[PDB]
RNA sequence: AUACUUACCUUAAGAUAUCAGAGGAAAGUCCUACUGAUCAAACAUGCGCUUCCAAUAGUAGAAGGACGUUAAGCAUUUAUCAUUGAACUAUAAUUGUUCAUUGAAGUCAUUGAUGCAAACUCCUUGGUCACACACACAUACGGCGCGGAAGGCGUG
RNA sequence: UUGGGGCCCUUUGUUUCUUCUGCCUGGAGAAGUUUGACACCAAAUUCAAAUUGGUGUUAGGGGAGCUGGGGCCUUUCAAAA
RNA sequence: UGGUAUGUUC
């Protein structure tokens, strides 16, 4: 295969602070 | 009058003309005769060679004495005032240190200048003669 | 420009002229090991020109092509006057050449990938358009 | 007469047009493109040594090394180095092939584009890519080919597409990392991005 | 259709249109004249020649003019 | 011997430097082995001063010959 | 450096060759190939010049003269011979005249294993 | 001769020349032909006092050339080779 | 691969060492696994031939580079032409000086170019061979270890 | 056959003649050597394999026979004196 | 009695 491939993360996991949309 | 003897020399250079103006090239740098090459040599027998008292070089290529060469200067004390130059630090032809000494013997170019300060000659040649045998 | 967060292209013609002109080969790795610490979009490929070019040194002198002499034999403990069986030596080295080089990548991967997921993901328009355009 | 040293084959009396025939047709030109090929793989991969003069080590030298210790050394198997090395040399030449074209990418929908990116609208070699072509002889490939060729315009101005982000764009792609080094990333990122 | 050089002098010839003949510089004159008969060479006969120096130069006659030394061949 | 490869510049605005100084812009309108070239409202670029109705030019002291056209 | 006393331009293959012009600039380059005109191929030629300047150091009068010499580094020329006015020979092959003949007889033994085959290649 | 088939080699390629009025050129390589005429394409110019300029095709009659610089690959052309054997030429 | 279709071609001549002598098909020609002399090439083979072949008893050095750094080093020198208006000095049509306007070209550079010089860093290259750590030499210097590189000369 | 000492391993694809097995507490094992084998390059059939077209490699040292050349010595023969 | 080139068919 090829020595370059695109980046793979585990998700947080959603509290209030983790939430990019949160606004309160 | 007294010449020096000088051990640890390269023995490659091969010819005597090359290996006299590179090896005073060492030792002068900047020389009259080391920096125009293409200039003869002077030949004196029984015109200094170099200023600052150096009147002759003489090597040999005879395989028992390859590295020693033997320098004969103007005056007896030329050959003290040349070890007070290095001033215990050791001079260097190519990559080796030139351990030198004030030889066992005098030159015969000393002694011709000596002597002038040809039966000596007839001596000589009867050594060597009686070494042949 | 040279901070440009796209500015690999750059980086590519820069060494790319040094690769053809130059023929002492310092200025590569002088040039490559400034571009090795700025977090751009394609940090990889730099990193990879450095790790095969790493690869490909073939004996203890070409060391000093990389950092100075003295910091390789107080840091990284290699003595490039090593004078041995230089084999196995070589090898030490380039494994301790890749370990220095394996931390400062990841590093750069953090700073890139932070400032991907937050920012330069969100943006979509990168030039000016005209005096009438909106922008979301 | 005329010989071809790469299709080492003779020709009759060598006439400009019978000698400018051969030299574009095609099995000279594929094999004269494997030669080149060739001797340029060949000034990469040639494994020949510098001679090396030893010196003898000093005794100085001698006992610095019996101090440190040997060093173990590393051997790979007859496979395994057949293995690795098609590894290596397939990376370089994927490598070299590696080219950065991101900034052709981001400004896609700008004003002058067409005349500075599409490459045969450009003013410099505009002309010398229409003259690149082919003579096209054997049009039953461009039959076989069934795709539209989908030329770009040097008359386009920003009317069209007033408003870019109306679903027409996609995100920028993430940034590409070392597959040997895919254990250093981050585990979790920091926000919680859906999709 | 093309009219090689060797047509256009003859025209040259068969019209006796006259030309003005630029010679190589470092000389620094030219001959204005009427070409009567021109060779393989470019040699050229010139009848009525003048020569000017670079329009009171002298004239010449007739003249076999060495086609060697001649650059331009205008009219 | 062979006649030089000007086929694709016939009838076309050209400009070429006679001997090192002169540049002489005309239409080519023939050519002959030695690249003499005939060409049709010449004139002298220096004020450039128009030539004739039609000069030949000697090949022997033409150096190069860029076109100012198509080809 | 000593050449053969009957040593013609077709010997100096691959030696390296110091070729002289009329504009008085100096090309040094290995020696590829020859040609009736004398025009050379040169492999890895540089060009050197005295430049105006520095010129009047070298008329008839310190012990030696030192002349910055402009220098262009190019590659794989060709020269023509008409501008070609005499050649002097700098430095030796790098292989040696044994081992240069031993190269000969291994490529003439590949040649003509090499044309054999192809031979009875197109026979079946 | 090989140092002509040499420049024919390097048809297609960026060649650079300086004739004898001292100018440079480098373009691509058109056509070349036995007596050496040259027609270079997207040349680069530069005068001798070194003004560049840009030019679309020129036609340079041989005769005028100092020296052609070829692309450096073409050392390992075929027509340097010293051993080498033919096949026997057909009637 | 075959086959078929077209399109483009299908040629400068001549020669193979020289001179002399004997023979064969009065002038010349041709030829002689004929014979002398010269020349040239290859291959063997030698010269008391000539030059060159790097510390480890040490951290070196020699040859050649750098399209390398110090470096904006130190010292000089360069950066348009025409037209018109305005002030201006003046022996002066306004020659000199400054400001603006129209037109014409115009390699980049001024951290450049040119002159001088030095330090430093680094690349390629080599028998880093063997025996020696030695008192030599006027006919000045055993050139009386094995190789290698390059030429000079001689023989077969 | 076993052990000891010295030097070398950058031989960097860990002996580089090729393949296959294999190695640093080691320097090793098997098969092979030119109308042949091996390595690599390019394509398109819609991965690989397949084939066609190409570029290379097949080495270094020592010995026995067989043979070309020189130097020196012996014998024999002929002519220059 | 040929060569190179071109494209079609199988
Ligand atoms: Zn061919």
């Amino acid at each position: 295969m090829s020595q370059f491939i695109y980046p793979v993360q585990q998700q947080p996991s959603l509290n209030h602070f983790t939430d990019p949309n949160n606004t309160t | 009058m007294s010449a020096l003897y000088f051990q640890n020399l390269p023995s490659r250079p091969a010819n005597k003309e090359n290996y006299t103006r590179l090896l005073l090239k060492h030792i002068n740098p900047n020389n009259k005769y080391a920096i125009n090459p293409s200039l003869p040599l002077p030949h004196n027998k029984l015109l200094l060679d170099d200023q600052m008292g150096l009147l002759e070089v003489s090597i040999s290529r005879s395989s028992k004495m390859t590295n020693q060469a033997f320098l004969t200067f103007v005056t007896q004390e030329e050959a003290d005032r040349f070890l007070e130059k290095y001033t215990t630090t050791a001079l260097k032809v190519q990559g080796r240190k030139v351990r030198m000494g004030k030889a066992r013997t005098n030159s015969l170019l000393g002694l011709s200048i000596e002597m002038q300060k040809y039966n000596l000659d007839i001596k000589k040649v009867l050594k060597a003669r009686k070494l042949k045998r | 420009v040279g901070l440009h967060f796209f500015s690999g292209e750059f980086w590519d013609l820069y060494l790319e002229q040094i690769s053809s002109r130059c023929t002492s080969s310092k200025k590569y790795w002088n040039v490559l090991r400034k571009i090795l610490e700025i977090p751009l979009h394609s940090f990889s490929k730099f990193y990879a020109l450095w790790l095969q070019r790493i690869d490909d040194i073939m004996d203890l002198k070409q060391l000093s092509q990389l950092t100075s002499k003295d910091e390789l034999l107080k840091k990284l403990k290699i003595d490039i006057n090593y004078s041995g069986r230089k084999g196995p030596y070589l090898q030490d080295a380039k494994k301790k050449l890749k370990k220095i080089t394996k931390e400062m990548y990841m590093v750069v991967q953090y700073q890139v990938l932070e400032i991907y997921s937050i920012f330069e993901s969100k943006i979509y328009i990168n030039y000016y358009t005209s005096p009438e355009t909106l922008v979301s | 007469r005329y010989y071809c040293e790469y299709c080492h084959s003779y020709l009759t009396h060598d006439t400009l047009s019978v000698r400018k025939s051969h030299l574009v047709g095609k099995n000279h030109l594929r094999i004269t493109a494997d030669y080149y090929r060739n001797k340029a793989r060949d000034i990469i991969n040639k494994h020949n040594h510098k001679r090396r003069h030893i010196g003898k080590r000093g005794r100085k030298e001698r006992e610095n090394s019996s101090q440190n210790e040997t060093l173990k050394v590393t051997c790979l198997s007859n496979k395994e180095k057949r293995h690795i090395m098609h590894v290596k040399k397939m990376n370089q030449k994927e490598l070299a092939q590696t080219s950065i074209d991101t900034l052709k990418l981001l400004y896609d929908g700008s004003p002058g584009y067409s005349k500075v990116f599409v490459d045969a609208n450009r003013f410099d070699i505009g002309d010398l890519v229409k003259a690149s072509k082919l003579p096209q002889r054997a049009n039953e490939k461009s039959a076989h080919h069934s795709f539209k060729q989908t030329s770009r315009s040097r008359d386009e101005t920003c009317e069209s597409n007033p408003f870019p982000r109306l679903n027409n764009p996609k995100k920028l792609e993430p940034p590409k990392i070392l597959s040997q080094w895919s254990n250093t990333i981050p585990k979790t990122s920091i926000f919680y991005s859906v999709d | 259709a093309m009219v090689p050089p060797i047509n256009c002098i003859f025209n040259f010839l068969q019209q006796q249109t006259p030309v003005t003949i630029w010679l190589f510089e470092q000389i620094g004159i030219r001959i204005k004249g009427k070409i009567v008969g021109f060779d393989e060479f470019m040699n050229v006969v010139i009848d009525e020649a003048v020569e000017i120096p670079v329009e009171k130069g002298t004239p010449l006659g007739k003249i076999l003019l060495k086609g060697d030394n001649i650059t331009l061949i205008t009219s | 011997v062979s006649t030089p490869e000007l086929k694709k510049y016939m009838d076309k605005k050209i400009l070429l430097n006679i001997n090192g100084s002169r540049k002489v812009a005309g239409i080519l309108r023939g050519y002959d082995i030695f690249l003499n070239v005939v060409l049709d409202d010449a004139m002298e670029i220096n004020n450039n001063h128009q030539l004739g109705l039609q000069t030949v030019i000697r090949g022997n002291s033409i150096i190069s010959l860029e076109a100012l056209d198509a080809i | 450096i000593q050449v053969a006393h009957s040593s013609r331009l077709a010997n100096l293959i691959d030696y390296k060759l110091r070729v002289l012009t009329q504009d008085g600039r100096v090309y040094i380059g290995q020696l590829m190939a020859f040609d009736k005109h004398m025009n050379l191929v040169l492999n890895e030629c540089i060009e050197e010049r005295v430049p105006k300047t520095q010129l009047d150091k070298l008329r008839p009068r310190g012990t030696t003269l030192n002349i910055k010499v402009e220098k262009r580094v190019l590659g794989l020329t060709i020269l023509r011979g008409e501008q070609i006015l005499s050649t002097v020979v700098e430095d030796k092959p790098l292989l040696s005249k044994k081992e240069r003949l031993v190269r000969d007889k291994k490529e003439k033994k590949q040649a003509q294993k090499q044309t054999k085959l192809r031979k009875e290649k197109e026979k079946k | 001769g090989i140092p002509v088939k040499l420049l024919n080699e390097a048809q297609g390629h960026i060649v650079s020349l300086e004739l004898t009025t001292g100018a440079t050129y480098r373009g691509k390589l058109v056509e070349s032909e036995d007596s050496m005429n040259v027609q270079l394409r997207d040349v680069i110019a530069t005068e001798p006092q070194g003004a560049v300029t840009h030019m679309d095709q020129i036609f340079v009659r041989g005769s005028q050339i100092k020296f052609i610089v070829v692309p450096d690959l073409l050392k390992n052309a075929p027509l340097f080779k010293k051993n080498s054997s033919r096949p026997m030429p057909p009637i």
